[PDB]
């Protein structure tokens, strides 16, 4: 008993087709991934299921071919393979086999033999009238077992016989066999294979081995970056059927028909007609063995299967010879002159011998049979007249006689009498199928009641699947199910038992798989969404689903990956995949009192980075071409459906030419082009990393190129570019930023006048409440803040790539669309192909008129998609390039005194940036630090006075009272110059006695 | 009256005859009669 693990074996080519790297999705037999495969060494019939795959590593060459033959004799056609050092003879023909067949050493196929420390790996499928053979030959390194790694196998023949290949056997040729080759069976598998450049699959994926395995599939690629990805749905089975119908009760007459005592005479048959009754046999089959029981319609057993609306009876006694007489199209006295069957008659003819009971010894001459009349008896049709028959040509005058004879003459019926003429019962049954409502069946039979399981149900006709619970409901006594507001069962009412039980849809939900990133590990965790844990490593309960892999911590961390209500996973570090509820953050408490303050007494200059999109790609599409591309059917056929294809020309064109316009708002708000003077000294402030550099031919500055360096044909689908370039994009933020250092904001409102940039930000700084002083007695520190902030945006911006993930966002949105609108021209819609050339060459134009037809529909609503997302997409764009005008208007145009608009922080300056499709605005924002406490009064009393600050607030250090300004402690002694006195003594609240100078 | 009473299904019958008119019998001895419907 060897078993060994598949590994990654086993994977190839699904079809001829060449690809360069690129990552291809197949869904064909192949060999799952660590499988279980049988290492074999009398030989009995290995089944070759769907296909097999054959590893042998035999140097000696005991295996000399396979025998794919269904029975391995000369029964049946029989595959046979030769792979002698020769020539590989893949012959089928006839062949007589020996007692003993081994060598000493119609349909034929010569070839190159396959032999050539060798893992000859084979792969034998067969479909569609197709036997392909896969092969590899690699050199292996010393081991016994599959090596580990990845080999291709290449296709090596394909054979047109098509024939039924159920076993497989490996061809012997010398008795003991000891041969080292691994069998693996098959299945119907989907997998992700990576071609690289030389057009060779370098790796592949299983999808359904592993939940990360799944998310590769999912996304189309190897490396899954750190989140949660939806993957698949999770459905619960129903385990059991069940069908319930009402209580068997009343039934059809059957015992009556038979069993009557007297069956009256044939010449006058008795017709029974029975309806709306529970058919059942089993009395039928119960009575006595029948002579002959045969049954023209239907089968025996398929009689409960079809119902029937009227089932017509006919009993009488006859001859046991004359019962060869009754069936169609028999001739005879009985069957033209008694009763004749239609040609066509559906029904069951059942005889059973009657001496027992009806044959007397004396001569039982009740039962009568006619033998004279006047022609055959038209089908179904019962003459009771007897007068007498005329067979002169005198007139009989009403007597009989001499050529005058009655109608009727009896049987003679006495137990003595042998078969073939002792009397038969025979029962007729007919069976007449009318179109008007039937109402007539046979046994409807019943399971018996599963509850609290997932089962499939069909409740008095009413078939369902579901979960059966108890309910409290009360129906009414003529109601039999129950309806919600959505128009969906929710209960029923068994018919046996009247029993209101509820139907529960079975549990399903999606599957989610927490991972971190591929490169940091290859654990993932699985969220079962909406399902209790009970339904489906370490298993937890959140109000999200179920979540297994991941173990719950009390303490709390920042969200990385969301999962649900208030539960994030992080792979914090066996340990693994950790579940903890989310920390909002560091819980402060300010310590607020009736007279303590703090004011800032440093400062800190912060420089921060808003991306935002501005335009999209702009697309044209030629509705003709791709709907139809060359064929001018498709065009006339497309002529019908009116002018979509102008609406969608407009809507794009109006797409574009918002584009235009959004990047025109956004960046040509001067009229202007301002240049910034040669000499490039700005009081210290170091603007090299945002001006443009004249070195590199692009003129874009360090941050510019970081930003381009990051972010950075068809059938009928057009890109076009934009009416700006980028260089013009480059020269209008040049024109800003020189704007902004040059004149401040006053070349937004009006003429740039020139100011030095050391008192345009001691303007800022007063716009932001601070005073000058402060400005021009720190400027060399502010600088120095400045140019830190401006050399750390660019590390920020270079080593984070998410920071960019907006406008990168955008592009990959473009590029799926337009990818899905291709896409789904492979896609068949319905039609035999997605090729309209070959639908037009093989169908004829009435048949292919459909099938185009199938095509232009489907085609044309992806395109209607295709449109309305990019509609809304653009709106959104378009929204994000309003919000970008207006930030570039009053953040860098202007000072804004909203709070969080132009950064975070006291908004100082605004430096626009040109990214691929999108701004990038640096935001200088004024940060206070190092807060100290004091204490603080409302107004100081001197003199009976109240004094009130005129600007600031009044401050003590603890024996000293001074007024300082808000933002920065700057104590100045308490004069009348900065006070007001507005007031008396007694009325305000936390008044403090003091001393004011003049 | 004036109010709501809602009729319950009594006997459905799978007679399948296409009815043109009807007439209501009543239980008069050849003793006067008269029942208003
Ligand atoms: C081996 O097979 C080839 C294929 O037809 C055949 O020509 C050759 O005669 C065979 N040789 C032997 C060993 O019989
Ligand atoms: C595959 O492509 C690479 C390209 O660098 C090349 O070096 C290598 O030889 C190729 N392998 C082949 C042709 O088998
Ligand atoms: C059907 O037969 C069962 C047998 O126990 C009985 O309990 C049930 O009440 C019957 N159905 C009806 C509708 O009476
Ligand atoms: C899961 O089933 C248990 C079984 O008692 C129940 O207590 C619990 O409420 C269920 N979970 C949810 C979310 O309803
Ligand atoms: C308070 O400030 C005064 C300056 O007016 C200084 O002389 C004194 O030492 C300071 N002491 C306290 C109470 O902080
Ligand atoms: C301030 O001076 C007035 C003058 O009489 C006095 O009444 C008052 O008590 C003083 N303030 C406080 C807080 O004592």
């Amino acid at each position: 008993q060897s078993y060994t693990n598949s590994f990654t074996r086993g994977v190839y080519y699904p079809d001829k087709v060449f690809r360069s790297s690129v990552l291809h999705s197949t869904h064909d037999l192949f060999l799952p991934f660590f499988s279980n495969v049988t290492w074999f060494h009398d030989n009995p019939a290995l089944p070759f299921n769907d296909g097999v795959y054959f590893a042998s590593t035999e140097k000696s060459n005991i295996i000399r071919g396979w025998i794919f033959g269904t029975t391995l004799d000369s029964k049946t056609q029989s595959l046979l393979i030769v792979n002698n050092a020769t020539n590989v003879v893949i012959k089928v023909c006839e062949f007589q086999f020996c007692n003993d067949p081994f060598l000493d050493v119609t349909f034929e196929y010569v070839s190159q033999p396959f032999l050539m420390k060798n893992l000859r790996e084979f792969v034998f499928k067969n479909i569609d009238g197709y036997f392909k053979i896969y092969s590899k030959h690699t050199p292996i390194n010393l081991e016994r077992d599959l090596p580990q790694g990845f080999s291709a196998l290449e296709p090596l023949v394909d054979l047109p016989i098509g024939i039924n290949i159920t076993r497989f056997q490996t061809l012997l040729a010398l008795t003991a066999g000891a041969a080292a080759y691994y069998v693996g069976y098959l299945q119907p598998r989907t997998f992700l294979l990576k071609y690289n450049e030389n057009g060779t699959i370098t790796d592949a994926v299983d999808c359904a081995l592993d939940p990360l395995s799944e998310t590769k599939c999912t996304l189309k690629s190897f490396t899954v970056e750190k989140g949660i990805y939806q993957t698949s749905n999770f459905r619960v089975q129903p385990t059991e059927s069940i069908v319930r119908f009402p209580n068997i009760t009343n039934l059809c007459p059957f015992h009556e028909v038979f069993n009557a005592t007297t069956f009256a005479s044939v010449y006058a048959w008795n017709r029974k007609r029975i309806s709306n009754c529970v058919a059942d046999y089993s009395v039928i089959y119960n009575f006595a063995p029948f002579f002959a029981f045969k049954c023209y319609g239907v089968s025996p057993t398929k009689l409960n299967d079809l119902c029937f609306t009227n089932v017509y009876a006919d009993s009488f006694v006859i001859r046991g010879n004359e019962v060869s007489q009754i069936a169609p199209g028999q001739t005879g006295n009985i069957a033209d002159y008694n009763y004749k069957l239609p040609d066509d008659f559906t029904g069951c003819v059942i005889a059973w011998n009657s001496n027992k009971l009806d044959s007397k010894p004396s001569g039982n001459y009740n039962y009568r049979y006619r033998l004279l009349r006047k022609s055959k008896l038209k089908p179904f049709e019962r003459d009771i007249s007897t007068e007498i028959y005329q067979a002169g040509n005198k007139p009989c005058n009403g007597v009989a006689g001499p050529n005058c004879y009655s109608p009727l003459q009896s049987y003679g019926f006495r137990p003595t009498y042998g078969v073939g003429h002792q009397p038969y019962r025979v029962v007729v049954l007919s069976f007449e199928l009318l179109h008007a409502p039937a109402t007539v069946c046979g046994p409807k039979k019943s399971t018996n009641l599963v509850k609290n399981k997932c089962v499939n149900f069909n409740f008095n006709g009413l078939t369902g699947t579901g979960v059966l619970t108890e309910s409290n409901k009360k129906f009414l006594p003529f109601q039999q199910f129950g309806r919600d507001i959505a128009d969906t069962t929710d209960a029923v009412r068994d018919p046996q038992t009247l029993e209101i039980l509820d139907i529960t849809p079975c549990s399903f939900g999606g599957v989610s798989v927490i991972t971190p990133g591929t490169n940091t590990s290859n654990q993932v965790a699985v969220l079962y969404q909406g399902v209790n844990c009970t339904e489906v490593s370490n298993v937890f309960q959140t109000r999200a689903g179920c979540l297994i892999g991941a173990e719950y911590v009390n303490n709390s961390y920042e969200c990385d990956i969301p999962i649900g209500a208030g539960i994030c996973a992080s792979y914090q570090t066996s340990q693994s995949i950790i579940a903890y509820t989310m920390s909002l953050g560091a819980e402060n408490s300010v310590a607020y009192s009736n007279n303590s303050i703090a004011i800032p007494t440093n400062f800190t200059i912060s420089v921060t980075t808003e991306i935002l999109p501005v335009s999209m790609t702009k697309t044209s599409v030629d509705c003709t071409m791709y709907i139809c591309g060359d064929s001018t059917e498709c065009s006339n056929l497309l002529l019908q459906y009116g002018s979509f294809c102008t609406q969608l020309k407009r809507a794009l064109t109006g797409i574009a030419v918002e584009q235009d316009k959004n990047t025109q708002e956004v960046f040509a708000q001067v009229k202007q082009i301002y240049k910034t003077p040669p000499i490039k000294y700005f009081g210290g402030f170091n603007f090299s990393q945002i001006l443009p550099d004249p070195s590199k031919p692009s003129k874009r500055s360090p941050i510019e190129d970081l930003l381009f360096n990051k972010v950075t044909k068809f059938n009928g689908l057009t890109v076009l570019p934009p009416l700006l370039t980028d260089e013009m994009i480059a020269q209008y933020t040049s024109a800003l930023l020189a704007g902004t250092i040059t004149s401040g904001w006053t070349f937004g409102a009006g003429p740039a006048l020139q100011i030095p940039f050391p008192m345009q930000m001691a303007y800022r700084f007063n716009g932001i409440g601070v005073t000058q002083n402060v400005l021009y007695e720190n400027q060399k520190l502010i600088a120095n803040q400045f140019n830190s902030a401006i050399g750390k945006i660019q590390d920020s911006l270079s080593s984070t790539p998410s920071a960019l993930g907006k406008l990168q966002d955008v592009v990959n949105h473009n590029a799926q669309a337009l990818n899905t609108l291709v896409k789904q021209l492979s896609s068949k819609f319905g039609a035999i192909s997605s090729v309209l050339n070959d639908i037009l060459s093989r169908l004829d134009p009435p048949e292919a008129e459909v099938q185009i037809d199938r095509l232009i529909t489907g085609r044309l609503q992806s395109l209607q998609t295709y449109v309305t997302q990019q509609l809304i997409r653009a709106a959104e764009i378009r929204a994000s390039a309003n919000l970008a005008a207006t930030k570039m208007s009053e953040c860098v145009l202007g000072q804004s005194k909203r709070v969080d608009f132009c950064g975070k922080g006291y908004h100082l300056m605004s430096f626009p940036q040109s990214a691929p499709h999108g701004v990038v605005f640096l935001h200088v924002t004024y940060v206070p630090a190092q807060e100290k406490n004091f204490t603080t009064a409302p107004a100081i009393c001197h003199d009976g006075k109240a004094h009130f600050p005129r600007e600031g607030v009044f401050v003590s250090n603890g024996t000293h009272w001074f007024v300082t300004q808000r933002n920065f402690y700057e104590p100045q002694i308490i004069t009348t110059d900065n006070t007001f006195v507005s007031g008396n003594c007694d009325v305000v609240i936390g008044i403090v006695n003091n001393t004011v100078y003049d | 009256p004036q109010g709501f009473s809602a009729l319950e299904p009594l006997v459905d019958l799978p007679i399948g005859i296409n009815i043109t008119r009807f007439q209501t019998l009543l239980a008069l001895h050849r003793t006067a009669g008269a029942a208003a419907y």
